[PDB]
């Protein structure tokens, strides 16, 4: 996942 | 000498072998969805993912109070062929990027090895194939086949810029945490892209900048390559495990936390933050499960199914977590080799490790703020290769990585939604  | 041997097209007729319509475990009702078989246990499926989760198959928008921060919506993305095509050539193009690297080669030989373990046998004496790490494929003769498969890359589902490794759970076993593995599915799209800023201070600040920068694809694809390199030797962190960010006072007013497998897969000085202790602690834990998996292939006396046969099984798996086979032809972990596979699945492969092998610029710590999403087109030659994505060489876009420059390429990015201040 890509995070914030 | 490809990773992808056939330059597909969405159009190309099924032929029930590598392209062909298929249906995924879901535990549910699905209509067959085309997909094409890129590479020996890899599977794409240019649709927008409304399969794996059933409880996410609506891609409509939600009313504009409703939408959070870091989301995009657009219900009507890949929708139509020319898109699926596009998808599916995007797609291709960027493995063909990852592995054309050292890196990418060793990362996507790593994936293809890392099948499955057949775990799913009631009876000790015989090892039997999880179902949920296979997909029915509909052959000439109409006939479903089960196929047993490692990834698959399938579009994003309604939050069109919200990536992730997806994986179908089993009833007690956690598969991507007791060495196991079990098939990833990839939410990925290779038509967009985030912005990023090239001064620290400013990227790690969510009031600031505007997202000057790219990010290539290729390093996102990466990025979920390596969760999914993790979740396949099941040997991925619980997400409960979490750092309580404290180096960064806007993570901190507002308690974010950041998963310890978020850290290793970024890899660097990120990886730091996972303590000696608790690093050992895994890595003991994992150690045990491989061990587990060695003591499961001894008790193995017959295999189900007809597909391959128990010497063959035994030897993919032996070859897979690198057990050793003694003069019994009993199976144990070596501690040495464990260690090493463990390393490079965790170590080696990370996103700031492939950062390095692109020559791209990117963010340097995960710890980031996002700055915006952009609309890309990576298929034409013209905007982006294999060999130096948007930085083409012997062009204004060569050097200082102008390429990923959206104010200087401003023809290759349309900005889509801008995320800084809106945290
Ligand atoms: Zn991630």
């Amino acid at each position: 996942r890509r995070g914030i | 000498m490809p990773f992808v041997n056939k330059q597909f097209n969405y159009k190309d007729p099924v032929n029930g072998v590598d392209i062909a319509y298929i249906k995924i475990p879901n535990a549910g009702q699905m209509q067959p969805v085309k997909a094409f078989k890129i590479h020996n246990k890899i599977w794409v499926i240019p649709e927008r993912d409304t399969f794996t989760n059933p409880e996410e198959g609506d891609l409509n928008p939600p009313p504009e109070a409703k939408q959070v921060p870091v989301s995009y919506y657009d219900s009507t993305y890949l929708s139509t062929d020319n898109e699926k095509d596009n998808y599916l050539k995007g797609v291709t193009k960027l493995f063909e990027r990852i592995y054309s690297t050292d890196l990418g080669r060793m990362l996507l030989t790593s994936i293809v090895r890392g099948i499955p373990f057949w775990g799913g046998s009631t009876i000790d004496t015989e090892l039997k194939v999880i179902d949920t790490n296979c997909i029915n494929v509909i052959q000439p003769d109409g006939s479903y086949r089960s196929e047993e498969l490692n990834l698959v890359i399938i579009g994003p589902s309604a939050d069109i810029i919200q990536f992730e490794c997806k994986s179908f759970g089993h009833e007690v076993l956690n598969l991507t945490r007791n060495g196991y593995g079990s098939t990833q599915y990839i939410r990925f799209s290779p038509d967009f892209t985030f912005g990023f800023e090239e001064s620290l201070e400013v990227d790690t600040n969510p009031l600031l900048g505007a997202g000057k920068f790219a990010t290539d694809p290729a390093v996102t694809l990466a990025h979920e390559l390596i969760h999914a390199g993790h979740r396949l030797y099941g040997i991925a962190i619980n997400p409960n495990r979490v750092f309580k960010v404290n180096t960064n006072a806007y993570y901190e007013m507002s308690g974010l936390e950041v998963s310890f497998e978020e850290l290793r897969t970024f890899g660097g000085h990120d990886a730091k933050f996972i303590d000696s202790l608790q690093e050992n602690e895994f890595r003991l834990y994992y150690y045990n499960k491989f061990k587990d998996i060695a003591s499961t292939l001894n008790k193995a006396k017959s295999i189900v199914g007809t597909t391959a046969s128990l010497q063959y099984m035994k030897n993919v798996f032996k070859e897979k977590y690198l057990l050793s086979e003694d003069t019994s032809g009993k199976f144990s972990v070596d501690k040495l080799k464990f260690d090493k596979l463990y390393k490079m699945l965790t170590e080696i492969y990370t996103e700031d490790n492939f950062v390095k092998f692109f020559k791209v610029l990117n963010r340097k710590t995960y710890l980031n703020f996002d700055k915006a999403v952009f609309k890309i087109n990576i298929v034409p030659k013209v905007n982006y290769t294999i060999y130096d994505g948007f930085n083409l060489r012997n062009t204004n876009l060569a050097a200082n990585f102008n390429g990923q420059n959206t104010e200087i390429n401003n023809m290759n990015f349309t900005k889509l939604k801008n995320f800084t201040g809106l945290f």
